[PDB]
């Protein structure tokens, strides 16, 4: 779990890395007990049972956001993440967890390794990470490339300073959508 | 392999601008991370700045506030830079690098150009001074004694310096250039040879300075 | 601003050693550091990056260590391929700074130096300055201590000392130190010396002379 929970850094919410990480104990008692992880949000299950639960495959959606933008992310709710940036679909049925990472993340004047697409041409679908930074083009002036007038860079430089408030600091997010228990002997 | 290749040696004058410039050669361009160094003549690297290759972004230093401009060509897809209001202490040779590739930014150096040589001075380019460096039989070390070729007063780097044009290659020593007060470039070449054929054979400094043109040869005299 | 100094400025080896390299922060780092090698006229490499990973295209030797303040490199074995500088940079914050320098060289015997001077030419003398030379050859290590004692007189400010760099195989070093002064100066002091300290030799050694 901690390899693909708290690591070094992780990644933006645009390239969002799902690790398949299954075929061994699934131990979500040692995560609860922790508590180092501010959100749990479980929806579709109970993430104090979690461990006992025998799943056939679980996921790790890995990536970053803002603290007004870990809101964003829901199953239904929509916005500049969960409809252009990580879509959570309705069905989800994992766990997502949150916690602030300034110390291995955040560098002071803005985190420029990682970007957000603030305008992404067309809007995204459910459970999918466009890496396509295309021009928008709003309606007229077709930005096939091109920069200027209604043309709008998705790609934009996620604010994360340790300064910030933690309302626009790096939430380190693992969603664990299932589709692996504990002891079962 | 991604290369990067940049413009020559250049010289320039004390409140005049300049402008180096270097063509990447990326597999991908996905929002390239060109970023520029600096590294004054064997002492600490200090930092440039880094343009977004992506679209435009243009952060820099602090202690180069105000004074220093980057951009960059898509489709030649190279990158150019102002430095302005250059001074003295400004000589130094300057460094492209990023390169990210894999990632989208980040703030380390994976790939370099390699270099380019700014000297900001006030004198112009000067014919070398040469005299010969003849060894005493006091001296004489187990049949051995040293023996140079003096370059003073020259302008600007470099002073190319053979001993009887390739003839000679054992114990061949040119030290480095050294500034003086006058703003002067000065260079002292030695070599050590048995003492048994010094009075017999012929030894004769071959100097080279392209800037100026100059070919000067001397015969020492022991 | 991010300090970094690093310990210590030169070490020593020979072929076939670890080298232990320790960069030294002011102010806490998380793992924020890439680790460079430097050879003489040249462009860098980068081989740590993160003050743990090892990025591709480098001999297996290299590895980062430590994290915090205290960070250190770690080589197994020495190649001839491992002779330059090794710098420190740190990417916790803004604007990023590098280390001192830490080169490594070539040990051997503490072979001592020959000395060697050489009074001004004539044609220097109808110049209008003077130059004198005094001259140290494949000396080891480096280090070494060179006076100019005119006229029974120690001289300061108007000498300048130009070291080589050490050979590939010759594996030492050499110095040449320079007195520069005007004519009326000339005349008027008679005699002229050069002093090396140095630490192979037994005494600290003296050479001379005169006008002609």
């Amino acid at each position: 779990f901690g390899e693909v929970f708290n690591a070094t850094r992780f990644a933006s919410v645009y390239a969002w890395n799902r690790k398949r990480i299954s075929n061994c104990v699934a131990d979500y008692s040692v995560l609860y007990n922790s508590a180092s992880f501010s959100t749990f949000k479980c929806y579709g299950v109970s993430p104090t049972k979690l461990n006992d639960l025998c799943f056939t495959n679980v996921y790790a959606d890995s990536f970053v956001i803002r603290g007004d933008e870990v809101r964003q992310i829901a199953p239904g709710q929509t916005g500049k993440i969960a409809d252009y940036n990580y879509k959570l679909p309705d069905d989800f049925t994992g766990c997502v967890i949150a916690w602030n990472s300034n110390n291995l993340d955040s560098k002071v004047g803005g985190n420029y390794n990682y970007l957000y697409r603030l305008f992404r041409k067309s809007n995204l679908k459910p459970f999918e990470r466009d890496i396509s930074t295309e021009i928008y083009q709003a309606g007229s002036t077709p930005c096939n490339g091109v920069e200027g007038f209604n043309c709008y860079f998705p790609l934009q430089s996620y604010g994360f300073q340790p300064t910030n408030g933690v309302g626009y600091q790096p939430y380190r997010v693992v969603v664990l959508s299932f589709e692996v228990c504990g002891p079962k002997k | 392999q991604v290369q990067l290749v940049q413009s020559g040696a250049e010289v320039k004058k004390p409140g005049a601008s300049v402008k180096v410039s270097c063509k990447a050669s990326g597999y991908t361009f996905t929002t390239y991370a060109m970023h520029w160094v600096r590294q004054a003549p064997g002492q600490r690297l200090e930092w440039m700045g880094w343009i977004n290759a992506g679209n435009g972004n243009t952060k820099y230093s602090q202690k180069f506030q105000g004074r220093v401009t980057i951009t960059r060509d898509t489709s030649a897809s190279t990158a150019y830079m102002e430095l302005s209001s250059l001074r003295s202490e400004d000589t130094a040779v300057y460094y492209c690098a990023g390169g990210g590739g894999r990632r989208l930014q980040f703030d380390y150096f994976d790939y370099w150009g390699q270099g380019t040589l700014v000297t900001v001075s006030s004198a112009s380019t000067k014919g070398p001074s040469v005299f010969p460096l003849a060894p005493s039989s006091k001296s004489t070390s187990g049949g051995t004694a040293a023996l140079g070729c003096l370059v003073k007063d020259y302008f600007p780097e470099p002073v190319t310096v053979s001993w009887n044009s390739g003839a000679l290659t054992s114990g061949v020593h040119t030290f480095p250039a050294v500034l003086q007060s006058s703003g002067l470039y000065s260079l002292s070449s030695v070599v050590t040879v048995p003492s048994s054929s010094l009075g017999t054979q012929t030894y004769i400094c071959n100097v080279n300075h392209k800037p100026s043109n100059t070919k000067v040869d001397k015969k020492v005299e022991p | 601003d991010i300090q970094m100094t690093q310990s210590p400025s030169t070490l020593s080896a020979s072929v076939g050693d670890r080298v232990t390299i320790t960069c030294r922060a002011s102010q806490s780092i998380s793992s924020w550091l890439a680790w460079y090698q430097q050879k003489p006229g040249k462009a860098p490499k980068l081989l740590i990056y993160d003050a743990s990973s090892l990025e591709s295209g480098v001999p297996s030797r290299f590895s980062g260590s430590g994290s915090g303040t205290e960070f250190t490199l770690t080589i197994s074995s020495l190649q001839p391929d491992d002779f330059a500088t090794y710098y420190c940079q740190q990417y916790n914050g803004y604007p990023w700074t590098f280390g001192q320098g830490t080169k490594v060289e070539i040990k051997r015997t503490v072979a001592a130096p020959s000395v060697f001077i050489f009074p001004p030419s004539d044609e220097q003398l109808k110049s209008g300055t003077a130059s004198v030379v005094c001259l140290l050859n494949n000396f080891y290590p480096r280090e070494a201590k060179v006076q100019w004692k005119v006229d029974n007189a120690l001289q300061s400010g108007n000498s300048q000392e130009s070291v080589t760099e050490q050979d590939s195989k010759d594996s030492t070093y050499s110095l040449s130190s320079t007195l520069t002064l005007s004519k009326a100066d000339y005349e008027k002091h008679k005699v002229y010396a050069c002093e090396v300290t140095h630490q192979g030799l037994s005494s600290p050694v003296t050479k001379s002379f005169n006008r002609g």
